RNA sequence: GCGGUCGCCUCCUAAAAGGUAACGGAGGCGCUCAAAGGUUCCCUCAGAAUGGUUGGAAAUCAUUCAUAGAGUGUAAAGGC
RNA sequence: UCUGGUGACUAUAGCAAGGAGGUCACACCUGUUCCCAUGCCGAACACAGAAGUUAAGGUCUUUAGCGACGAUGGUAGCCAACUUACGUUCCGCUAGAGUAGAACGUUGCCAGGC
């Protein structure tokens, strides 16, 4: 009965928080991730002037499935739009992003890295 | 005596004096307000000697209400000494006024009392004052 | 508080100096600091 | 038993006790904050200790009076443990029926809040009374207030089944 | 209540406290079809306001052209002289 | 004549000089001081940085920016133009 | 003459850049801290009443009104 | 062109009421079997799964009552200037705050299922 709190809200607020020394200059564009509510995401950004320089998506359906922490956690964490892109900033708002996202920080190291 | 109790400090800067008035300019509770016409500070002393002094003409008969509070206190000097040596105790309480300020009223009682009790009233203030009459 | 003096035994030389309470903590404390003639963080002795 | 005795009876009611749009503007049952006190600033504070033990699940945490007037203030004595219902044990020694053990004052009111934070004190040694007055029968304050699903009495009031006061 | 204004003139010099003891006021409407197209008034027409509107209802403009209901609303009394400066009306719609 | 009853008063501190040390849109050099103040009244910007808590100081040649942030807070910023 | 002051820090006077006097009006310092330091995470203020051995109107954790009116080791302003 | 995602604008962008729809997509929804972990309870922090639903949020459309932006007409103040002794007054420039009538239930940046 009583306020019960959205959670988008505090999402996008650290999002803020955190967006204030990381900021994909597509000389190192970071990739930043709208976990959902049974899904993951990504997409590569530059910050120059808020234009959508690089995509791939989870969802995008080369493959659907479940298992939010799957091998398709992990394709979307290897896809690319092959470029000059090199080591990319690994942008998380999600706790232990060195293992909680690490589903996508994981494939990537090696190729987009 | 109208003074306050709490105050952060004791000793402060002389009010300016200059320019028209600002808030208070009309009347409230009561039909009859007194205005003002020239500048002075007005010393608490003067408002229960020129209250007590009314309402021994109005016999305790109807009801005042006072527009005018003093706040700034006003310090001063006693015996004449040499010139500077640190700033004298706080000795009165001053209200600064201007042209254009109601600073008394009243209600119920006929206009003949009116006149003929701010006219007794102003005989003790130093400024210049003159009827109003709610003139809408 | 009461002044210190840290020292590397290798180099033998007191240059470092920081200051200690002697009530929270009397017992002789050691940290590792970067003493001179060395080119490492070695141990030093707070006599 | 009770975590579903908080469904036993009440996922029909709660779906029904209001008529509102969806399932889910209809409520359930608004948590607790499990919390026990002291009239004493050193050893009753100090050695109330484990009544949590016997009926939270918090071990124990130390705040203090945070208001704190002339003479409430002290400083981090485990009078007040934050043993809060947050869903593990959000079953907590509250919906124990055991305010039965003394027979004296169950319906103590008319009502129960004009602010939706209910308090429901086992005031005396109502409650956790299953376990013999070994050190339990001295000094020993409650603070059980929570606030419920339901915005004033009205609602709140004809089907409190649970707790039946 | 039939009280006639006009447009009065604007890049006014403060010239005019001394054409003001012969009696005046400005006035300004406010309200759409036309703007703060000032108009300008007198005071010994307005010493029978007594019977006039009150102080709530119409008032006839003449303004040249649209001459409708306008509404006085504010209030720019003055101190010390029993004098009045900027009374000032509204359109209706 | 007579021995006063003195002054309990009489201390100060020097004053620091503080304020904008250069104007908006001159040329600089790398490493020069634009505002020195206690706190940060205007936050650094682009391409400029903060010191030990205040000093907001340039960072490469160009000409200076005076700006606002967000909606009641400003920055100062340079730009590398020639 | 007697008395009191003499170094450093904050504010007002000081007149919207900086600077600016009087035996002009107010407060402070002669440190402290192995943590109250560096780094990575994680969290959130008051003035508000609920009726809860006990109640000291104030001994408690909640709940919502809570807009910085809170908290900063130390005075005051500028800040968060 | 609808929604989801990033980057500009002075809350004109709001809190205060509601209205109505779907789960393509945000939501309410199941527990500790695991990754992490509340000195405190997996509600925040995590996992596999979603049979069940649209209240709420979410989005538009309504309230100018709730608050900021607030165009003119004046007016305080002020820079020169000629007077007089100024708590002023005249003469020239720039003219505020507050008060209205208003605008007022955001302009877009660039992508994804269409």
């Amino acid at each position: 009965m009583i306020s019960k709190i959205d959670k988008n809200k505090v999402r996008l607020k650290r999002h803020a928080r955190v967006r204030t020394n990381l900021s994909g200059t597509a000389e190192k564009p970071r990739l930043n991730v709208y976990r959902s509510n049974k899904h993951i995401y990504a997409q590569i950004i530059d910050d120059n002037k808020g234009v959508t320089l690089a995509q791939a998506s989870s969802k995008d359906s080369d493959i659907a499935t479940t298992a939010t922490k799957v091998e398709l956690a992990t394709k979307v964490g290897e896809a690319i739009a092959k470029k000059a892109a090199d080591k990319g900033i690994k942008e998380i708002v999600f706790d232990r992003g060195g293992y909680l996202y690490h589903g996508r920080v994981k494939a990537l190291a090696e190729a987009a890295r | 005596m109208l003074l306050p109790k709490r105050v952060k400090y004791r000793r402060q800067h002389r009010p300016k004096t200059t320019g028209r008035s600002k808030g208070g300019n009309y009347v409230t509770f009561g039909e009859f307000g007194l205005q003002a016409t020239t500048t002075s500070w007005i010393t608490s002393r003067q408002i229960e000697s020129a209250r007590i002094a009314m309402t021994r003409y109005m016999k305790r008969g109807g009801k005042v209400w006072i527009k005018i509070f003093p706040h700034t206190p006003y310090t001063k000097k006693p015996l004449e000494v040499r010139m500077g040596a640190g700033k004298g105790a706080v000795e009165g309480w001053i209200a600064v006024v201007k042209p254009g300020r109601i600073l008394f009223e009243v209600a119920g009682v006929s206009e003949e009392v009116a006149r003929e009790a701010l006219r007794l009233a102003s005989h003790k203030l130093p400024v210049k004052t003159k009827f109003v009459k709610r003139e809408e | 508080r009461v002044n210190v003096t840290l020292a590397c035994t290798e180099c033998g030389d007191r240059n470092y100096i920081t200051t200690k309470n002697k009530r929270n903590n009397p017992e002789r404390i050691e940290m590792k600091k970067y003493c001179p003639r060395l080119n490492k963080y070695t141990l030093h002795r707070e006599t | 038993r009770l975590k579903e005795k908080f469904n036993t009876e009440v996922t029909e009611n709660l779906m029904k006790k209001f008529n509102y749009s969806s399932v889910m503007e209809v409520p359930k049952i608004d948590k607790i904050v499990v919390n026990m006190g002291v009239g004493d600033a050193v050893q009753n504070s100090k050695v109330l200790d484990n009544a949590v033990e016997e009926l939270e699940l918090i071990t124990g945490q130390k705040p203090l009076v945070t208001k704190a007037k002339k003479s409430i203030a002290t400083f981090r004595l485990r009078e007040g443990m934050p043993i809060g219902a947050k869903v593990t044990l959000r079953g907590e020694r509250m919906y124990e029926f055991l305010d039965k053990l003394i027979s004296v004052s169950l319906p103590r009111v008319r009502d129960f809040q004009g602010v939706s934070k209910k308090a429901f004190d086992g005031r005396g040694n109502y409650t956790l009374g299953v376990k013999e007055q070994l050190i339990f029968p001295e000094i020993d304050y409650d603070k059980v207030s929570k606030v419920r699903g339901m915005d004033i009495v009205i609602v709140t009031t004809a089907n409190t089944d649970e707790e039946a006061r | 209540s039939l009280k006639s204004i006009i447009r009065q003139g604007k890049q006014t010099r403060s010239d005019l406290k001394q054409l003001r003891k012969s009696g005046k006021v400005p006035a300004v409407v406010y309200g759409y079809g036309t703007k703060n197209v000032s108009v300008k008034v007198d005071e010994v027409e307005f010493i029978k306001v007594i019977r006039e509107v009150g102080r709530n209802g119409v008032i006839e403009l003449g303004v040249g052209s649209k001459t409708i209901k306008v509404m006085v609303a504010d209030y720019q009394f003055d101190p010390l002289k029993n004098q009045i400066t900027h009374i000032d009306f509204l359109a209706i719609n | 004549k007579k021995g006063v009853s003195s002054t309990k008063n009489g201390r100060d501190s020097e004053s620091k000089r503080l304020g904008a040390k250069r104007a908006d849109g001159q040329f600089v050099t790398g490493g020069s001081i634009l505002y020195r103040q206690r706190g940060t009244k205007i936050y650094p910007g682009e391409n400029v940085g903060r010191g030990g808590d205040d000093t907001l100081f340039a960072k490469i040649d160009g000409v200076v920016k005076f700006e606002r942030k967000g909606r009641d807070k400003k920055q100062v910023s340079v730009y590398a133009v020639a």
